[PDB]
């Protein structure tokens, strides 16, 4: 195509440990939503972290509304949204 | 004032917040 890559084989043979976890983020970042539900004849392992995924929203979600509760500028909805979700984030 | 340091400077346009200082005044009795 003519645009500039980085030896990424290269690079992975000679570190492949810091690779490992390069790509393990790489693929949390794009995970496709299960098409298929959790029932009873799935592992308890997946259950497990299907109750973690969903606890991680939850308090993402009771953190965010604590804090749009709070009011506390009282006042932009795009920036105040970006700063909200870092705060919470943070916090 | 962590919430006050992030959600102001990042909408109004690192940074290290040290632990605040409890100042009180008192109006009662003086001994």
């Amino acid at each position: 195509q003519g645009t500039q890559a980085d030896d990424l084989v290269s690079a992975i043979q000679q570190n492949a440990n810091h690779f490992t976890e390069l790509f393990c983020r790489a693929i949390d970042n794009n995970m496709p939503l299960p098409t298929k539900e959790i029932d009873y004849k799935d592992d308890v392992l997946d259950v497990i972290l299907n109750q973690r995924r969903l606890r991680n929203e939850r308090m993402l979600s009771d953190r965010t509304n604590e804090i749009r509760s709070e009011n506390l500028m009282d006042t932009p909805p795009s920036s105040m949204n970006d700063a909200l979700r870092e705060v919470v984030e943070d916090e | 004032a962590k919430r006050i340091s992030i959600l102001s400077r990042a909408q109004s346009a690192l940074n290290s917040l040290p632990t605040f200082q409890l100042i009180l005044n008192s109006n009662a009795n003086q001994i």
